[PDB]
RNA sequence: ACUAUGGUUUUUAUU
RNA sequence: CUGCAUGGCUGUCGUCAGCUCGUGUUGUGAAAUGUUGGGUUAAGUCCCGCAACGAGCGCAACCCUUAUCCUUUGUUGCCAG
RNA sequence: AGGCGGCCCCCUGGACGAAGACUGACGCUCAGGUGCGAAAGCGUGGGGAGCAAACAGGAUUAGAUACCCUGGUAGUCCACGCCGUAAACGAUGUCGACUUGGAGGUUGUGCCCUUGAGGCGUGGCUUCCGGAGCUAACGCGUUAAGUCGACCGCCUGGGGA
C-alpha cells in the first residue's frame, strides 16, 4: 500500500570557476498509511529526477509505530539539531492543526489527528527528521501492564 | 595448558576491569583468564553456530593477518565457508552492491587466467592480467563466491580488526570472537576466554568451528 | 662534548649532531605532544642508565 | 634596492 | 541599423593532465572523500598505500610518416654479362 | 587580575592533606560600601648612562613626512601621588553537585609478601588527546559550552553613539 509525500522542492546555486551552476533539490516521505514512514532529502539535475533521488532516501530506513485512535500512544520528543519537536495526543477525531513539516510526515503514516508543534529554526528537513526522532520516541502497547492507567 | 603459551602472566596494567566474569583471580599482582571453562563457554556457542551451519548459512571467517590466512585459504577448501584475507575496503559490507564490480572483475581475470591462451605472451600478454589479480586477491580473494550479507562473522584478532565490528554490528550480524583479560566487548556477541596471542592455538581453533561448518554438509 | 678542545684549535668545528636544535632539546616544537607520548618509540630512557 | 595607478553599471534557474 | 534580438562560424593556455558520474561513508547541509598523499612517466601512464571502488571525456593506441631487408608492380621509365 | 624573576638576611600574606579534637547551620551570594595597574600621561621633587618620540643633518625616492644613519628632548628610573586605562583576551561572574577513558608532571596523605635501578592507593594543583551530551560551527569534554539548585549584573541591527 505504498504512498508517496513531496514536502518542498526548490533550486540550488553554486560556485565553479568563475560563475555559476544551478541543480533542483527535493524534500520527501514515504509510508505505508497504517504503521510506517521513511525520510528522504536528494539533489539532482532535472526536477523529477531529483525528488525520484529522495523518494530512494524515503526507502532506505523506514519507523514503524503502533498508532493508537489515529493518533499518538502517548506523548512525545523529536529533536534534531536547532529544531525541536512535540506532539501532544488529539481527542474527539479532530486537532489537525500543525503545519507540513510536521503533518505530512504523519499523514502518509495514518494518523489522522494530532497536536504536533515545532519549537527553535524552522529548516523544513531539520523539523520533518525531528518529527521521525519524535517517531523514534514512541513506544508499542498497551502489554506491560505496570501502571494502573489511566 | 590450553597453550594460551603465553599465559604465565604478566603486565599489572594490562587488564580491563569490566574482564571480572572471565578471570580466575590474580596472581603476582597480575589478573589471569579462566582456561579451565574455555570449552565448556565455546560447546555453549557451538549450538547457536550450528544452528546456522546445519542450515548452510552464509559464515565469513577472519583470517587477515598472513600466517593465519594460511589456515583458511586452502585449509577449509572442503568447509564451503567464506573469509577475509586482508582488506576491509572501509565498507565491504556496507556497500557490497558496488564491490560486486570488482567480484565480476575478479572473475573476469579468473576466467582469463584458466583459458587455454594465457600460455601465450608469459609476460606481454599475462602481466597486466595477473598484476589486477594479485591486488584483487588481497581484497576479495576468500568471499568471491559469498554473493550478499554474512548470517555470522567468527574472528580471532578483534584486538586490532576493529572494522570487523564495525560492519557486523552495523548491519546487525552476531559476531564471534575470543576474549582476553584486557578485551572491551560490546559489539560482539559470543565470547570465550583464551589468549589472541601465536597463531598455533588460535588456528587450531579456527580448525576446530571449520569442522562444525563442514558438518552442516558443504 | 662537541667542542671541548681547549687551548690550541684549527678549522671550523661549528657543524655537529645532536643536542641542540632536534635530537633532543629545541626545534619542532610545533609537534609538541610529541615530545612526550611516544614513549619508546621517541624516549630510550627509562632508568638503570644516564638516567 | 626600486617599480605608482585602473570610476559607476554590465551573466546562466528552461515545463 | 541591430554581435546586448539569434544561429552558423571564431581567440588561446597546450596539445597542459585534467574535467565529470553511480554507490558507500562523512556533514546540519552546499558539499567533501573519490581524482588528494608517496614515487615513476610525456601522462589521473603505471608503481606504493588505501574510506573508498569503479566509470565517461581527455592521455595511450588507432590513423599517419621515415630508414633496413624480402616479396609484389614496370611504359612514352630503367640496364649487368 | 595586572602581574611578579636576579645574590643574601629579617619580617610576612595566601594554598593543601590524614586521623582525631571544638562550636553546633556559626554558612553562600551580595545593590550600595571598602580595597588593587601591565603601559602611556599628568602632579610635587629628583635624576639622565642606555634607548628615544618631537626636531635637525644626510641618504634612498616622483616625494620619503618611513626603513637606513649621525645626534636628541619628553618619558623610561626613583620618594612617591592621582587615574582606574587595555587584546585588563588563556573571551570561562561567585557558590553547589553527578558523570568516562588515556598519556604525563608536581604536591600532600596513607599503604606495599617493595628482590624495582621503586611500586600502588587517595586528596589539591595540572598539560594534552578522547567517549556521552550541548552548540549553526569551532569545539566544550569530570579543572565542561553535558546535567542542575542559590545570588548579583548584562543582551534584543548596523551608520549616527
Amino acid at each position: 500500500e505504498l504512498q508517496e509525500k513531496l514536502i518542498a522542492v526548490n533550486r540550488v546555486s553554486k560556485t565553479v570557476k568563475g560563475g555559476r551552476i544551478f541543480s533542483f533539490t527535493a524534500l520527501t516521505v514515504v509510508g505505508d498509511g497504517n504503521g510506517r514512514v521513511g525520510f528522504g532529502y536528494g539533489k539532482a539535475r532535472e526536477v523529477p529526477a531529483a525528488i525520484q533521488k529522495a523518494m530512494e532516501k524515503a526507502r532506505r530506513n523506514m519507523i514503524n509505530v503502533a498508532l493508537n485512535n489515529g493518533t499518538l500512544q502517548h506523548p512525545v520528543k523529536g529533536v534534531h539539531t536547532g529544531s525541536r519537536v512535540f506532539m501532544q495526543p488529539a481527542s474527539e477525531g479532530t486537532g489537525i492543526i500543525a503545519g507540513g513539516a510536521m503533518r505530512a510526515v504523519l499523514e502518509v503514516a495514518g494518523v489522522h489527528n494530532v497536536l504536533a508543534k515545532a519549537y527553535g529554526s524552522t529548516n523544513p528537513i531539520n523539523v520533518v527528521r525531528a518529527t521521525i526522532d519524535g517517531l523514534e520516541n514512541m513506544n508499542s502497547p498497551e502489554m506491560v501492564a505496570a501502571k494502573r492507567g489511566k | 595448558m590450553l597453550k594460551a603459551g603465553v599465559h604465565f602472566g604478566h603486565q599489572t596494567r594490562y587488564w580491563n576491569p569490566k574482564m571480572k566474569p572471565f578471570i580466575f583471580g590474580a596472581r603476582n599482582k597480575v589478573h589471569i583468564i579462566n582456561l579451565e571453562k574455555t570449552v565448556p563457554m565455546f560447546n555453549e556457542a557451538l549450538a547457536e553456530l550450528n544452528k546456522i551451519a546445519s542450515r548452510k548459512g552464509k559464515i565469513l571467517f577472519v583470517g587477515t593477518k598472513r600466517a593465519a590466512s594460511e589456515a583458511v585459504k586452502d585449509a577449509a577448501l572442503s568447509c564451503d565457508q567464506f573469509f577475509v584475507n586482508h582488506r576491509w575496503l572501509g565498507g565491504m559490507l556496507t556497500n557490497w552492491k558496488t564491490v560486486r564490480q570488482s567480484i565480476k572483475r575478479l572473475k573476469d581475470l579468473e576466467t582469463q587466467s584458466q583459458d587455454g591462451t594465457f600460455d601465450k605472451l608469459t609476460k606481454k600478454e599475462a602481466l597486466m592480467r595477473t598484476r589486477e589479480l594479485e591486488k584483487l586477491e588481497n581484497s576479495l580473494g576468500g568471499i568471491k563466491d559469498m554473493g550478499g550479507l554474512p548470517d555470522a562473522l567468527f574472528v580471532i584478532d578483534a584486538d586490532h580488526e576493529h572494522i570487523a565490528i564495525k560492519e557486523a554490528n552495523n548491519l546487525g550480524i552476531p559476531v564471534f570472537a575470543i576474549v582476553d583479560t584486557n578485551s572491551d566487548p560490546d559489539g560482539v556477541d559470543f565470547v570465550i576466554p583464551g589468549n589472541d596471542d601465536a597463531i598455533r592455538a588460535v588456528t587450531l581453533y579456527l580448525g576446530a568451528v571449520a569442522a562444525t561448518v563442514r558438518e552442516g554438509r558443504s | 662534548i662537541k667542542v671541548r678542545e681547549n687551548e690550541p684549535f684549527d678549522v671550523a668545528l661549528r657543524r655537529f649532531k645532536r643536542s641542540c636544535e632536534k635530537a633532543g632539546v629545541l626545534a619542532e616544537v610545533r609537534r609538541r605532544e610529541f615530545y612526550e607520548k611516544p614513549t619508546t618509540e621517541r624516549k630510550r630512557a627509562k632508568a638503570s642508565a644516564v638516567k
